RNA sequence: CUUUAAAUCCUUUAACGAGGAUCCAUUGGAGGGCAAGUCUGGUGCCAGCAGCCGCGGUAAUUCCAGCUCCAAUAGCGUAUAUUAAAGUUGCUGCAGUUAAAAAGCUCGUAGUUGGAUCUUGGGAGCGGCCG
């Protein structure tokens, strides 16, 4: 510290607090725009339907397509690109049905070389996506 | 508004680092020597030693002629005799921190009815706890995880329900003694 | 195959002449033969391998790529040692780091907390070593407690002795050169440390050179 | 160190230097353990004994190291108080 | 039998209740952090994996399967809010020449901080100067 007195905590008091609102995490943290901004509204999980099917392409280094779901959501209503992960699914998720959606691991950021999708699937017509890849459990159609 | 307990806590703890060479290879050798079954248990062990430790340390910190220092000092100290990990030739408060992980697991139960002689093997020993055939001051103890006290060492003997302590035979001996019977009659 | 000396130094400690080591620490005096240490360290004395590194120059044609092999020693009680070469392949860098490793040893102190019972197990002060960007603290620590490192201080702690012991660390830790020589030169200085301890104002024994000249002036010339 | 027992745990006392007090370390190369001769008492000749002084690298590495032997000389009495 | 308002739960105890104990232990992984295959097959920048760096272009120690293996084990993995690690909000305990950072300069009211100095010494004794 600067200010080494005995008397003084005002000071001290305003300036730590300042610089505190002067960083980035805190100001995210604790601020309307941030929670107002993410489409979840302070939920870790959300559910939505498919509506169309848009795959993306990769970035730069490496050199694929990545196939993706666009979901509407219901508690909210906006247009969200989540990403179908695992190997082989898409052709399990069709047009119209129940989706969970949920972040994919950087706290709302776009992840690796997927361009700006950051949501992914976990959960489609109330059952596991990890049943459906592995064969234990059958969809219900 | 109810009556209940809702008290708990957590007796074992997880290192910070969970992925390297040393120190697991020396808790599967205690496991390996002492005939335990998992990491929890050196876990719960290490923790009451530390909590051993940090309430040592709290009260060195303090100075000398306190008297809620002495009563604690003195009361920790002949828990720490009755238990039996430290001797009462060297009764002092700064002998706490001189020990070991392998005296606490010296006083376990499973060690105990290994190294008395009534328990062939370590891995026969524990079976033979879980097994309901040892008794103590004649009360039958199922949990290999029993510190036992100093004092309570000569009155370990299989129970008298016990076919190797006299008494019934068992079972599998008397379904080979049914069908002998049944084959030769 | 059998050792010849260079120095006078290795005659002394050839002919069965010097007691031990501790008096070439009194002296202040340098070693320079790494075989001196193998002569009075014994199988104590063990080894290990730090970080092998590759660094590399730009010419023409290629980048000429060395290897730079940092190699740590020292006896379970007491000494210790840090060495740092670099040569064309990995097996003389090794070979040159463990010579280098034995030719630099500095002798620690060990010391005691707060209360005084028994043998030693602890740094006896707050010591500290620099260089580069980085801040090795040794805090002194209650017994039995082990060592609170990163794990290559908690190597050089446990080959130095020292069973108990507190760090605190600053900068650039990801570079294990300048970490490794910040936590030597915080060992290295135990013993450059003023203590009431050692307020006795001691006599100057006589040289091993002042009484054994009588034999050197003879021996080689 | 002392202990308990009266066993000093010492494994080698370090020396201490003559001028600044301090402690000349084991990797400290910059330090000379001199000896200064003394006249026999009669007429000019040499006893035997000897009178040795120690001096450590930062007094030498400023250069203060000539007007350290003559305080020791004159405190040992090896140079007269008139100088 | 016991328990209890009467039961269920627990303890005790007759008759039963095992050998390939099928009376079957899973969950995430094996390039670096990060403990653990340059094993064998298939597509060979497609499919995909990957929290970061990156791995896939025809001998993939990172993909998809088999075997082997390693980590915890009735438990294990993912997402989000948070804490230590953060000496990257620093009162203990940050930085301001060149990496982020001293207002163009001076005065100035609130606020913080503020030079020295006012009372010493002894006695009887516990004993061979002092606790």
């Amino acid at each position: 510290g600067k200010c080494r007195g005995l008397r003084t905590a005002r000071k001290l008091r305003s300036h730590r607090r300042d610089q505190k609102w002067h960083d980035k995490q805190y100001k995210k943290a604790h601020l309307g725009t941030a929670l107002k901004a993410n489409p979840f509204g302070g939920a870790s999980h959300a559910k939505g339907i498919v509506l169309e099917k848009v795959g993306v392409e990769a970035k730069q280094p490496n050199s694929a397509i990545r196939k993706c779901v666009r979901v509407q959501l219901i508690k909210n209503g906006k247009k969200i690109t989540a990403f179908v992960p695992n190997d082989g699914c898409l052709n399990f998720i069709e047009e119209n049905d129940e989706v969970l959606v949920a972040g994919f691991g950087r706290k709302g950021h776009a992840v690796g070389d997927i361009p700006g999708v950051r949501f992914k699937v976990v959960k489609v017509a109330n059952v596991s996506l990890l049943a459906l890849y592995k064969g234990k459990k059958e969809r219900p159609r | 508004p109810v009556a209940r307990s809702w008290v708990c806590r957590k007796t074992y703890v997880t290192p910070r680092r969970p992925f390297e060479k040393s120190r697991l290879d020396q808790e599967l050798k205690l496991i390996g020597e002492y005939g335990l079954r998992n990491k929890r248990e050196v876990w719960r062990v290490k923790f009451t030693l530390a909590k051993i430790r940090k309430a040592a340390r709290e009260l060195l910190t303090l100075d000398e002629k306190d008297p809620r220092r002495l009563f604690e000092g003195n009361a920790l100290l002949r828990r720490l005799v009755r238990i039996g990990v430290l001797d009462e030739g060297k009764m002092k408060l700064d002998y706490i921190l001189g020990l070991k992980i392998e005296d606490f697991l010296e006083r376990r139960l499973q060690t105990q009815v290994f190294k008395l002689g009534l328990a062939k093997s370590i891995h026969h020993a524990r079976v033979l706890i879980r097994q309901r055939h040892i008794r103590v001051r004649k009360q039958v103890v199922n949990i290999p995880s029993f510190i036992v006290r100093l004092d309570s060492q000569k009155h370990i003997d299989f129970s008298l329900r016990s076919p190797y302590g006299g008494g019934r035979p068992g079972r599998v001996k008397r379904k080979n003694a049914k069908k002998g019977q049944g084959g030769a009659g | 195959k059998e050792w010849l000396p260079v120095t006078k130094l290795g005659r002394l400690v050839k002919d069965m002449k010097i007691k031990s080591l501790e008096e070439i620490y009194l002296f202040s005096l340098p070693i320079k033969e790494s075989e001196i240490i193998d002569f009075f360290l014994g199988a104590s004395l063990k080894d290990e391998v730090l970080k092998i590194m590759p660094v590399q120059k730009q010419t023409r044609a290629g980048q000429r790529t060395r290897f730079k092999a940092f190699v740590a020693i020292g006896d379970y009680n007491g000494h210790v040692g840090l060495g740092v070469k670099c040569s064309k392949e990995v097996a003389t860098a090794i070979r040159g780091a463990i010579i280098l490793a034995k030719l630099s040893i500095v002798p620690v102190r060990r010391g005691y907390w707060g209360n005084k019972i028994g043998k030693p197990h602890t740094v006896p002060c707050k010591v500290t070593g620099r260089c580069g960007s980085v801040l090795v603290r040794l805090i002194p620590a209650p017994r039995g407690t082990g060592i609170v490192s990163a794990p290559v201080p908690k190597k050089l702690l446990m080959m130095a002795g020292i069973d108990d012991c507190y760090t605190s660390a600053r900068g650039c830790t990801a570079t294990l050169g300048n970490f490794a020589k910040a936590t030597f030169d915080a060992i290295s200085k135990t013993y450059s440390y003023l203590t009431p301890d050692l307020w006795k104002e001691t006599v100057f024994t006589k040289s091993p050179y002042q009484e054994f000249t009588d034999h050197l002036v003879k021996t080689h010339t | 160190m002392q202990n308990d027992a009266g066993e000093f745990v010492d494994l080698y006392v370090p020396r201490k230097c003559s001028a600044s007090n301090r402690i000349i370390g084991a990797k400290d190369h910059a330090s000379i353990q001199m000896n200064v001769a003394e006249v026999d008492k009669v007429t000019g000749r040499f006893n035997g004994q000897f009178k040795t002084y120690a001096i450590c690298g930062a007094i030498r590495r400023m250069g203060e190291s000539d007007d350290s032997i003559l305080r020791l000389a004159k405190a040992d009495g090896i140079v007269s108080k008139n100088f």
